[PDB]
């Protein structure tokens, strides 16, 4: 059972150490390996046999081991390094290869950015199928955390809301999605529906209405 | 160079069976010890089974003994995982990997496949309903497609058969209370091109074999 | 196939006692208190205090808590050793006591520096088949007659690594059970020589990449200096 802190962080060009805690049966007496898993990709071997790098793994990554603990040092930190890092070792007692639970490395230093908000009303096609979904799209925000509230004629609507977790974009900014399900009767019974997005104390509003 | 291409993954009923495959290229397959390593959603890695180069020795994690069977065809450069009496907790992405486990090397996995998602659920496959997100009446217009109520993941969205790529933002899916996913794809285009230029989102959902090419027209 | 009692009297089984006692590696008696083995064997070994050397062993099962063993005073790893594929995978075990030679425990002659390039035709690999973390140890000591493979033929198979002069390859046998640190012994002019030490490589069969052994003749200087 290898234990790693769930998160790590650093700004560009810094050094970040990812740590791995074990026991005499695994790390204490076995060769350690490290894997990098970028979002939506397979793991990649970074280090094997404690400190060795396979061909193509840059010098920036270094592995070490001291007793029942092992460390992955990431120097010259790039935004592309934002990934999950896993330690691994054979365990003689369990008689199996074991993994850490992984550490989610976050790269900081992105300037603060307010959310861009696009709000869509239900399509005619959907209204014909006796359904109504309001689509609130939130993008280009940093830090990656947002609060969503929906309104119908300036009064709060809490029921039938589904909101995604924030996710990082290709450009290192964050995106989120919020959906408002209504019956076509609710959509029409109101003059307008609104999606209010709060990011670091500031609110960005979009409004939509039936034709 | 080295390739490990996986297939055979998909949705299966609880108690069901599935045969995963992993095709290899760019290294002499018969010389390699091969393994399956899985990753449960939002969790870490778990070794499942391993097999020697010849196929003489096979090993299995405690949670899959007597249910999974590992095999290989050296003439075909392929590794198999026959999975029987599948359980909900067997839901994961399964990667095949070349392993090193000598006393001289330590235990590591140098080459990995891309993974196939195995879903063990009693819910039946559901194809999405695709709705256009019509642009409304200032320089640029935001338009898109709502891919509603599908199961399981993934769904793929391209615009105008891949002719429209820049300014395309396909949003990660929301998991609704119903157990069905929903996603949106949006593109910001020049307002002037509306009406004159055609916008079609091509949605595919391999689990249900759904294929929609939805034209998105303005109001 | 199975070996018999007293067939390989230089062959020893090296055991760890921490956390529990188990076979760790193979090795050869090369002198009164000198065991020659591979350096990669000791990846998990802290100090010699936890080691036991067993001579005259046919069956792992015949090892009880009354079985005579040799304590280890010093572990000598070649100072240039980092990993098996970069060579220098060689080590000496200085025993606490002297090995009193019998028919069940005797030393194996090192190879002659005059026979540096000689292509040995009567080579054997012996052990309890422990080379990988998951493999199950053979109870009886196994033997197999292995042909040598040229370094040029060996390099062709292992294009990704460098097959140095300090390495000797063996394979293309008409599955082998050597242990890590175990001997590759060749009988030349009716005398047994310790030609190789099991290090890395795949196996010995015709359908496998050949085993890469530490070329003992290149370390004769190192062995004599360290055992002086």
């Amino acid at each position: 059972v290898l234990t790693q802190p769930p998160s790590a962080s650093g700004t560009p060009g810094q050094r970040v150490t990812i740590s791995c805690s074990g026991s005499s049966s695994n790390i204490g007496s076995n060769d350690v390996s490290w894997y990098q898993q970028l979002p939506g990709t397979a793991p990649k071997l970074l280090i094997y046999k404690n400190y060795n790098r396979p061909s193509g793994v840059p010098d920036r990554f270094s592995g070490s081991k001291s007793g029942t603990s092992a460390s992955l040092a990431i120097s010259g930190l790039q935004s592309e390094d934002e990934a999950d890092y896993y330690c691994s070792a054979w365990d003689q007692r369990q008689f199996d290869v074991v993994f850490g639970g992984g550490t989610k490395l976050t790269v900081l230093g992105q300037p603060k950015a307010a959310p861009s908000v696009t709000l869509f009303p239900p399509s005619s096609e959907e209204l014909q199928a006796n359904k109504a979904t309001l689509v609130c799209l939130i993008s280009d925000f940093y830090p990656g955390a947002v609060t969503v509230a929906w309104k119908a004629d300036s009064s709060p609507v809490k029921a039938g809301v589904e909101t995604t977790t924030p996710s990082k974009q290709s450009n290192n900014k964050y995106a989120a999605s919020s959906y408002l399900s209504l019956t076509p009767e609710q959509w029409k019974s109101h003059r307008s529906y609104s999606c209010q997005v709060t990011h670091e104390g500031s609110t960005v509003e979009k409004t939509v209405a039936p034709t | 160079q080295v390739q490990l291409l996986e297939s055979g993954g998909g949705l299966v009923q609880p108690g069901g069976s599935l045969r995963l495959s992993c095709a290899a290229s760019g290294f002499t397959f018969s010389t390699a010890a091969m393994s399956w390593v899985r990753q449960a959603p939002g969790k870490g890695l778990e070794w499942v089974s391993g097999i020697s180069g010849s196929g003489s020795s096979t090993y299995y994690a405690d949670s899959v003994k007597g249910r999974f069977t590992i095999s290989r065809d050296n003439s075909k450069n392929t590794l198999y995982l026959q999975m029987n009496s599948l359980r909900a907790e067997d839901t994961a992405v399964y990667y095949c990997a070349r392993e090193l486990s000598y006393l001289y090397s330590g235990y590591y996995f140098d080459y990995w496949g891309q993974g196939t998602l195995v879903t063990v659920s009693s819910a039946s496959t559901k194809g999405p309903s695709v709705f256009p997100l019509a642009p409304s009446s200032g320089g640029t217009a935001a338009l898109g497609c709502l891919v509603k109520d599908y199961f399981p993941e993934p769904v793929t969205v391209s615009w105008n058969s891949g002719a429209l790529t820049s300014g395309v933002h396909t949003f990660p899916a929301v998991l609704q209370s119903s157990g069905l996913y929903s996603l949106s794809s949006v593109v910001t285009v020049p307002s002037s091109s509306l009406g004159t230029q055609t916008y079609i989102c091509n949605v595919n959902h391999k689990p249900s074999n759904t294929k929609v090419d939805k034209r998105v027209e303005p109001k | 196939t199975a070996s018999v009692r007293g067939e390989w009297p230089w062959q020893v089984t090296l055991h760890t006692t921490s956390p529990t006692q188990r076979h760790l590696c193979g090795g050869s008696i090369i002198g009164n208190q000198w065991i020659l083995t591979a350096a990669h064997c000791f990846y998990g070994v802290e100090s010699p205090k936890i080691l036991r050397v067993y001579s005259g062993i046919l069956n792992q099962s015949e090892i009880k808590e009354d079985t005579s063993f040799f304590g280890v005073q010093e572990i000598i790893i070649h100072d240039q050793y980092k990993m098996a594929e970069s060579g220098y995978d060689i080590a000496l075990l200085k025993l606490e006591t002297t090995v009193n030679y019998t028919d069940s425990q005797r030393p194996i002659s090192l190879p002659s520096k005059g026979d540096r390039n000689v292509i040995y035709t009567d080579c054997w690999v012996t052990g309890w088949g422990y080379r990988k973390l998951r493999d199950k140890i053979q109870n009886t000591l196994q033997k197999a007659k292995i042909p040598l493979v040229t370094n040029e033929e060996c390099q062709k198979r292992y294009r990704g690594h460098k097959i140095t002069h300090k390495m000797i390859c063996a394979g293309y046998r008409e599955a082998c059970k050597g242990d890590s640190g175990g001997p590759l012994s060749c009988k030349h002019n009716e005398v047994w020589h310790l030609v190789g030490i099991t290090s890395w490589g795949e196996g010995c069969a015709q359908r496998e990449r050949p085993g890469v052994y530490t070329n003992v003749v290149e370390y004769v200087d190192w062995i004599l200096e360290k055992t002086q």
